[PDB]
């Protein structure tokens, strides 16, 4: 029921990088 | 313009177009029916 | 795909295999969205932290396939790429935000029983289907276990997960261009994408018009099928104006 993702559009206008996580699956 | 895409998109020749269900699509449909 | 099953013949006729020619190996999944456009994850083509940077002539696509390895006479079609378009704001430095790319085929592919495009969602379809607990379907030729390659295309159905649960599951910064899917530990059932499945489609079947819609792209995970971890998928609808801009300006 709760929205899993927002109903809108990506527009124009940090954090840990994925590659530092052990076992990251890309 | 692309718009909605192919007029025929998303209808599989070997399933929807023959009125045949695949082995697990029912599980998807059931998950789209809400509870109480 | 971990804890899935063999796909049925013709079950996913938009499935595309991205094949590296040298060395000869599966690179990624992808999906057919018209007779000359293929959708995949940007990180399948461009990931500098792992020295990955492919151009159009490095790859070929294979469409209509079921077997991972056998040449499928009179069934599969091979295509060359005219141009790759990677989202200009794809964030490879951090979290794979906007993990989306389009590939234009040099020649249009003929549709058949085994080759047919998937739909992209309109606003009502996205609003009606992108709800926690609602299941989508992931397909690919990726590994069967985190630590093992399938003989044929695999399929698994997985529920969309509530955003706070997705965010709690990971140290990574989760953006509005991502959603997560998979079963929770308490739910019993299992399943996940794995290495080699990246770039393939997460699709849902609309109960309103009977059509299959691509809601996600297999983007990234932490391990494969781990308890308390979820797969992350590119939010196709949220990036759909970019997709249309590319196809309208360059198709
Ligand atoms: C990818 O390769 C192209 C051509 O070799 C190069 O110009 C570009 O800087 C590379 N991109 C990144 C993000 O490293
Ligand atoms: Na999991």
């Amino acid at each position: 029921g709760e929205p899993g993702a927002p109903i809108d559009y990506d527009e124009y206008g940090g954090g840990t990088p994925l590659h530092e996580i052990p076992g990251i699956r890309l | 313009t692309f718009g909605s895409g192919e007029a025929d998109c998303g209808l599989r020749p070997l399933f929807e177009k023959k009125s045949l269900e695949d082995k697990t699509e029912r599980e998807l449909l059931e998950s789209y029916i809400d509870g109480r | 795909i971990v804890e899935g099953s063999d796909a049925e013949i013709g079950m996913s006729p938009w499935q595309v295999m991205l094949f590296r020619k040298s060395p000869q190996e599966l690179l990624c999944g992808a999906s057919l969205i018209s007779d000359r456009w293929v959708l995949t994850a940007a990180h399948c083509l461009l990931y500098p932290p792992w020295d990955k940077n492919f151009t159009e002539n490095d790859l070929l696509v294979r469409i209509g396939k079921h077997s991972r390895t056998r040449y499928e006479r009179n069934i599969e079609k091979i295509s060359m790429l005219e141009k790759i378009y990677i989202h200009p704001r794809y964030n490879w430095r951090e979290n794979l935000d906007r993990d989306i790319a389009l590939m234009k085929l040099k020649k249009p592919v003929a549709f058949s029983d085994y080759i047919h495009p998937v739909c992209l969602p309109d606003r009502e379809t996205a609003a009606s289907l992108l709800q926690a607990g609602y299941k989508g379907r992931v397909t690919g030729w990726g590994n069967l276990k985190e630590t093992g390659q399938p003989s044929v295309l695999q399929v698994v159905n997985l529920p969309i997960v509530e955003r706070p649960v997705c965010k709690d599951s990971t140290r990574i910064r989760i953006t509005d261009n991502m959603f997560c899917a998979g079963y929770k530990p308490d739910e019993g059932k299992r399943g996940d994408a794995c290495e080699g499945d990246s770039g393939g489609p997460f699709v849902m079947k609309s109960p309103f018009n009977n059509r299959w819609y691509q809601m996600g792209i297999v983007s990234w995970g932490e391990g494969c099928d781990r308890d308390g971890k979820y797969g992350f998928y590119t939010h196709v609808f949220r990036l759909k104006k970019w997709i249309q801009k590319v196809i309208d300006q360059f198709g």
